[PDB]
């Protein structure tokens, strides 16, 4: 969905509809600074939430920086987000 | 895909809620009105073929420079590809008449239409033709609530074409 | 409030948008019922033209609703220049005056009495103008003629409310504006009974008229200036009533009579009735 | 997401054909139940705060150091989850009875959950054994109703089953 | 407020789309139900009153202890809003028959029940034996789907107020 | 929201009331008209691309100006706005048409409508003048149909109309 | 408006920086381009007309049937629009040579210009052989880099109208 | 991001030295070609459409799987995304073609970019293919352009292939 | 890294378009400055010692208490940092003209530079002396075009340190 309207319209709608977003503003409407939601139950959330969001932040030291090597890493949740359930 | 019954789900799901009376009533609505759609799909299903020949025929009718030399309508491939698609349309139209929703159409057809049409420059305008054609012979098969719920989906196709 | 900039970075411009917030919109992070922080129960933003058709619906589809949109431009303009009010001016119809000088007060009146307004040569009076120059009338008296006239009660009284037409009136007949929401109330009732002509008659006949201008001055904007028993607000109540100069009181305008005096800034600087 | 329905379909577009007759036929008797479907829906529903208390009931007489001081369901805090829970997998599972099939169930609230919860450390095994004991204290309302006209539900009720199974054993 | 219509209403508006067969589907449900929804309600709505005063009897009996002195069974301005209330419980139950969704019972009873009950130590226990009595009567004056539908309703506020 | 139903309820809520058994012949009668009610939906859903395409042929064939350079329709972005909001005003009629109330179309939409369009220098003479245009092709579907049991929709043709009015004066 | 000038400008605001060497080395390729641009203005500003008559005429010749009755080619009313529009284009171009970036292009003409089509049934197809045609004109009167920038800016055309 | 200067700063700057006066020589040089390499991103860009209508249509004469039911490009939904994708890779590409260096193609678009066709069951080999015809078609207008003086472009040309080639690869 | 050339690309790639020729009259201006740009630098590398010397020791003489014991001008070791630290600063600008941008400036020089400076008590006013007398010295070397590039950047630092 983001990937397609980053097509049409470029970075600034993209960003434009996350902050636009209903959860955004449910959750921080207006005078709040966002915050992890992820790591606790969201209504809505889908399993996946806890698993992925602990994939996306590494520690309290960790960050999401590119100074390593010029470029960012690789997505790391693509894997994840195509898993079949395991045979029950 | 959108069918009554996914989206009562998705509502109660979202809010985090559980199917209450609210929801039921509207899925109840969902199956009482099956049997008249059903009947329209066999209708349809039946006479495919048939309604797809007159509609490509018409299509070259209304427009006849299609089917002269160095245009899109000529030369058989065309007119296979031509043939093809109408079917297409119409198969998801039954699907859509017996999931009981537009979810199939969406999905398939609607999603991205424009820009695959701009693309290779099929005009809307055709397939808008077929469709009518269309419509006008299954305005004889059927009759009463079966025909109205055709009529419905045909026409969600045509204001989305266009 | 205050708008800063006109127009985004991105060629764009601005609209402020006024809202009455509601807890979904806005919510304190705090257990218990959500609540809005109170001060904001009117919020304003400033959003791109591009932005605004998507903040408007969302805003509404809570139960938000919109109080007014308007453009950044005419926003974050400057309060109105009062040079030409903090010294009225003031004119003076001696007797024997000569022809031109009958002609300045006859223009200044219509100017001060209608507003910015304008008089078209077919609206104008010749009779009243006709009585005043062979004496006869008083300057008061040809004020109170065209209060009474219909070109008046078109324009200021038959279109807006009474609400509105009672600082309407105060404002042309008096320089000040209403002080107080019992002012108010008096005309409504004497408009009730005695009818139009009765309230019209009220505010020429009142001392404060004769103490400032009682005869033979036009009238002039004594507000903007301090007045004694005049509520501080009022002075502020007057750049409501008194936008610019080549600003005017028109019905033409779309919607064209409303109320520039909310009623609660009147109960403000008194209340008791 | 998907249903009974639109997963026929699907089946049926990627063979690129219209529907079999037969295959109608399955949709056509899967409309006849409706009516069962929905009473079987309802009464879940309606009884759903009871089922949960009633399981965790039994739960906890079951496996009492959950409640113990270091177990898994003590403190306060903890409980409360272990209670939300229930309640989600059930809502899940009863999303899944209406639709006519898992995948709501699936991908929504069992994929992942297993991890998440061997993250945590709380126990798969116990979670398991809560789900079964909520799936037959709820058979026993959707089986056992008032007002409804008598006849055989057993169909349904299977598959009701087989949901809560698959999230026994996925969670498990 | 919580209905069908103004549901799929909401759901319509929020994708931006107009209102196609998949909504009135959903519709068609709710109004056809109707019928019986609306009878119930004539059936609720006549014996209010009776209903009333045998639940909160049933209350008394259930719990004794109430109706001591220094308790809050005790004395009639207690025993007066008792009524009051169920008399509420049952108003808006009838509303929701006939607006066919929830809602009304959501916004009036509903949200904040549980804060309110907190702060007057209202015990939950007390209102439910209420409704369930009142079902049990309800069970005789009602048949067939009306019935279904009156339970539904009455459940819902169990389920909430437990 | 409202709709025809919540708001009888909501008014008999402050007298405090069960609902009056004249009040529930009202909403008896509506029920029954349902059908009506819907079939009228249907024809502005179905033909809506049109009913707009057609008012604007005949808006611009009038008001020349519009899409002269210096008009309101003008350029391409522009035009594409004013189409988008036709439609939009026409997508609420629709709603407030099947809730049987004019609230959802006063809130959602008409609300602000004016005030934007004065903000802009929109012409709202013109916008209004679009929305009867809008009308009165409408009620040409609504009011000529294909396969509907004849029958009289008077009554829901003259509800559809005000609503449509509704609109023209709160933007005009 | 997106021209050279302005973007440096934004972009510098954004950051909240001085234009510093960067920006201008970019500005200065800007304005010593526009010598043959103006160059290019003058010459289809002076052969506009000229060129607009061709065109619309090329149209005809390219899809006959326009001119049938019953088609959009037809009637003059038609005729006077059609030629207004490519009127527009050019116009356009014109002042994007000038003021040295797409901005014009992009705000008058790009913007919407898919619905706008859409919704008055309008062929891309034709402008495009329109510009065409004019680009094979241009093609005579203008030579090295006057011409390049003549056909950028008309190219920009067609792969946004395509 | 990088580009043929800055890189070249890069490497020099660890060595802790000034530029080396034979690595002046390189860009010297670079900017001699300037003018060429200018045209050839400007025949790509203007050509832009028309390259990949074409190479799609070759794409799908050879591998009509992937339009019929069952296959990746099908069903609408799918052909768009297909159609898209290639664009983009196309618009790096010539991105890298002005720099003068791949990087900015290799960050933005190669990077990842098997892995998640992958994921999505998107057959890599058929996107390799769309690439290359891609090539061949942009190099057509790159070498054969109208109205600019004549000389010879194949130094550039060659590179543009090279960044192709690199995208193929990292694709397949 | 910021340079002309990088600048249009990201440009272009937030809007998500095409290279058009917005973007390439700047990157143009790029390429016809740097003949300029690139003699101005093979200037500076050549003089670098003579100039690094030269302002080092200017340093000292605006600054005698520097080279006092128990200074940070005292001692060799500081000396030799010292005349490092100049190279350095010499070293980037050269970059930044073959560049054309400011990037390596930016992002070697000046991201952290007040705070290393305030960690070690490094004054910029000395930084800025030794980069004015350069200055000057170039300000023969050099001239035209050639000689306006190597202000610039100079500037530029200047104005970062102070
Ligand atoms: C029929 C009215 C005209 C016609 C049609 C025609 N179509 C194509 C090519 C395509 N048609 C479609 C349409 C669909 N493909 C899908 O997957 C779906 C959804 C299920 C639809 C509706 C597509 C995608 C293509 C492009 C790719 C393909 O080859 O299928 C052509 C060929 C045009 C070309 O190759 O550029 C034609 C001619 N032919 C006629 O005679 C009528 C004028
Ligand atoms: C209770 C003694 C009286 C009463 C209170 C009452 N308040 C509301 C609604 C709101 N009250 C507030 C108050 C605050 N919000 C804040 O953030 C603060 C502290 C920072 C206060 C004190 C607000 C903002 C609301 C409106 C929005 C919201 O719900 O937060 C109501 C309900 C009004 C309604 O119709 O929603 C009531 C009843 N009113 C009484 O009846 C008592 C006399
Ligand atoms: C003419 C170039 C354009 C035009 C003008 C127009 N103006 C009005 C009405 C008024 N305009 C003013 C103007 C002024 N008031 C001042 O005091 C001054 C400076 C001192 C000016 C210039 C005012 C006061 C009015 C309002 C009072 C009134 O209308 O009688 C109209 C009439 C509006 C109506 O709808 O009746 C018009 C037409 N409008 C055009 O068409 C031209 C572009
Ligand atoms: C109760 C039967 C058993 C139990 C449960 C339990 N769960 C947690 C904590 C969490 N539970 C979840 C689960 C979900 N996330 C989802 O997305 C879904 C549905 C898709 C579920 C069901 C999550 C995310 C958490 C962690 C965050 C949170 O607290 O919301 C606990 C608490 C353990 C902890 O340390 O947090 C418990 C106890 N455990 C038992 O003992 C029972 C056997
Ligand atoms: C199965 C677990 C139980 C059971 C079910 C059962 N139900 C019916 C018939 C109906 N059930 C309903 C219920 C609804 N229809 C709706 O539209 C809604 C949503 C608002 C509900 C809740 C209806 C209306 C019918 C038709 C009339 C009727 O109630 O009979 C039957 C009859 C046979 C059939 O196939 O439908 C049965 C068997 N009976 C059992 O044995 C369990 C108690
Ligand atoms: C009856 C089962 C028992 C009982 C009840 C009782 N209730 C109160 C006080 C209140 N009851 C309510 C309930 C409602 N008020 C509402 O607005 C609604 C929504 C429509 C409900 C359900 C409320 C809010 C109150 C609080 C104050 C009030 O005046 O209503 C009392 C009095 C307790 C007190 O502390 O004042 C009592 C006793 N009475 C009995 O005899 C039963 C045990
Ligand atoms: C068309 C008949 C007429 C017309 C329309 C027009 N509208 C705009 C711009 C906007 N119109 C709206 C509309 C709405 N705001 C809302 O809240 C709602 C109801 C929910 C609607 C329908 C809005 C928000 C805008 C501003 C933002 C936007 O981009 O749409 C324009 C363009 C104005 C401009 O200067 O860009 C136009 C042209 N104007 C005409 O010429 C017709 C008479
Ligand atoms: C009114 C503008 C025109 C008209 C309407 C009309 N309709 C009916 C009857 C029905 N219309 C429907 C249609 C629907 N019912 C649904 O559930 C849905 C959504 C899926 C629709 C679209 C139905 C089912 C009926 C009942 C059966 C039938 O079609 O006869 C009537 C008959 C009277 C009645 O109220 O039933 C009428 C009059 N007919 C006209 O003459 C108007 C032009
Ligand atoms: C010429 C190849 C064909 C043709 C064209 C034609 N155009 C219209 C109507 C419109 N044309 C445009 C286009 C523009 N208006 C703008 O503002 C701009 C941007 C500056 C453009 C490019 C528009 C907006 C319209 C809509 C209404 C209007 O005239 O403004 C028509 C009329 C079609 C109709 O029924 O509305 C026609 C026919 N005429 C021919 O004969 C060629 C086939
Ligand atoms: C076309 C030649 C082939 C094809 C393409 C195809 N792609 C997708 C989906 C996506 N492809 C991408 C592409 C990118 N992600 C990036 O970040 C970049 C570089 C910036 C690219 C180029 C992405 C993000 C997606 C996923 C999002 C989405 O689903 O749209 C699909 C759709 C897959 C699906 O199952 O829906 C397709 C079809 N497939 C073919 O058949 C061609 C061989
Ligand atoms: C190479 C793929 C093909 C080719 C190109 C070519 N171009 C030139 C010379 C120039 N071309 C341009 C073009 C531009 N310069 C710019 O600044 C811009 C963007 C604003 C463009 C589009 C210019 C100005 C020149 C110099 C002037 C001139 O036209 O001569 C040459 C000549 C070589 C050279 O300039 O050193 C060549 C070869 N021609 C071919 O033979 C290839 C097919
Ligand atoms: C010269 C005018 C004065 C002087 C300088 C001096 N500098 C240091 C220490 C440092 N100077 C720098 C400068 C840089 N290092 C970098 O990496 C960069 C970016 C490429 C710059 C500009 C740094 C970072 C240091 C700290 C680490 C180090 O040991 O080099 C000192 C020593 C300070 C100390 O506390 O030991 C001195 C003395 N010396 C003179 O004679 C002048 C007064």
């Amino acid at each position: 969905e983001h990937f397609n309207r980053y097509h049409k319209s470029g970075y600034d709608a993209e960003i434009d509809s996350y902050i636009d977003s209903d959860e955004y503003r449910r959750v921080f409407g207006e005078n709040t600074v966002p915050y992890f939601r992820g790591f606790k139950y969201q209504v809505g959330q889908a399993a996946r939430g806890f698993d992925q969001m602990q994939q996306l932040f590494a520690g309290d030291a960790g960050s999401d920086t590119d100074r390593g090597i010029g470029a960012q890493p690789a997505a790391k949740l693509t894997f994840p987000l195509s898993r079949p359930l395991g045979v029950t | 895909m959108k069918t009554v019954i996914t989206e009562v789900i998705a509502s109660a799901d979202s809010q985090g809620r559980f199917l209450n009376n609210t929801e039921l009533q509207a899925a109840n609505g969902r199956f009482q009105r099956a049997t008249a759609s059903m009947e329209a799909a066999r209708a349809l299903t039946s006479n495919a073929d048939s309604l797809v020949k007159g509609a490509v025929q018409e299509v070259y009718n209304k427009f006849p420079y299609l089917t002269q030399p160095g245009q899109m309508g000529y030369g058989d491939t065309n007119q296979a590809k031509c043939a093809r698609d109408i079917s297409h349309y119409l198969r998801f139209i039954t699907y859509s008449l017996v999931a009981g929703g537009t979810g199939p159409l969406d999905d398939y057809i609607v999603a991205g239409l424009r820009e695959v049409n701009r693309t290779f420059n099929l005009s809307p305008s055709w397939y808008i033709e077929a469709l009518k054609h269309i419509k006008g012979k299954v305005g004889s098969q059927l009759s009463g609530q079966p025909l109205t719920e055709a009529n419905a989906y045909i026409d969600y196709c045509i204001n989305a074409l266009s | 409030m205050n708008v800063l900039t006109t127009s985004s970075q991105r060629g764009g411009k601005l609209f402020k948008v006024t809202m009455t917030l509601s807890p979904a919109l806005s919510h304190h992070p705090w257990p218990s019922l959500d609540t809005y922080e109170p001060s904001q129960n009117s919020y304003s933003v400033v959003v791109p033209l591009d932005r605004l058709l998507a903040e408007m619906t969302y805003i509404k589809n809570k139960g938000g609703r919109v109080l007014d949109i308007s453009p950044a431009d005419l926003e974050a303009l400057g309060p109105p220049d009062i040079s030409s009010v903090a010294i009225p001016l003031k004119v003076e119809l001696w007797a024997k005056a000569d022809v031109s000088d009958v002609q300045a007060a006859i223009v200044a009146a219509y100017k001060q009495i209608f507003g910015n307004t304008y008089v078209l040569e077919s609206e104008r009076l010749t009779s009243a103008e006709s009585l005043l120059r062979n004496g006869s009338i008083s300057v008061r008296e040809f004020v109170r003629l065209l209060a009474k006239s219909e070109l008046y009660k078109e324009r200021f009284f038959f279109c807006t409310s009474n609400n509105r037409f009672t600082e309407l009136n105060f404002k042309h007949f008096l320089g000040r504006a209403p002080y107080n929401q019992s002012e108010i109330a008096a005309h409504l009732d004497r408009y009730q009974t005695f009818g139009y002509d009765a309230e019209i008659d009220s505010y020429i006949d009142s001392d404060e008229y004769i103490q400032a201008f009682g005869e033979n001055v036009v009238p002039y904007y004594r507000g903007f200036k301090s007045q004694s028993g005049q509520t501080v607000e009022s002075f502020n109540r007057m750049f409501k009533l008194y936008r610019g100069d080549a600003g005017s009181d028109t019905n033409l305008n779309l919607q064209g009579q409303k109320r520039r005096v909310d009623p609660k800034n009147l109960l403000r600087s008194g209340r008791g009735i | 997401m998907q249903d009974a329905f639109t997963k026929a379909i699907v089946a049926a577009d990627l063979r690129g054909s219209f529907l079999s007759e037969q295959e109608l036929n399955q949709l056509t008797n899967l409309v006849k139940e409706s009516n069962k479907r929905l009473d079987a829906v309802n009464a879940i529903t309606g009884n759903a705060a009871e089922i949960i208390s009633d399981a965790a009931h039994k739960l906890f007489a079951e496996q009492t150091d959950l409640i113990r001081p270091g177990g898994n369901a003590y403190p306060n805090r903890r409980m409360a989850a272990c209670l939300r829970d229930m309640e989600i997998i059930l809502r899940y599972v009863s999303y899944a009875l209406l639709a006519g099939d898992a995948s709501v169930l699936e991908d929504r609230c069992l994929n992942g959950l297993k991890e998440t919860y061997v993250a945590l450390g709380t126990p798969t095994r116990s979670v398991a054994r809560a789900v079964q004991l909520m799936k037959e204290t709820a058979i026993g309302y959707v089986n056992s109703p008032s007002g409804v006209t008598r006849g055989d539900c057993s169909a349904l009720v299977n598959e009701a089953a087989t949901y809560f199974d698959k999230a026994a054993a996925s969670i498990a």
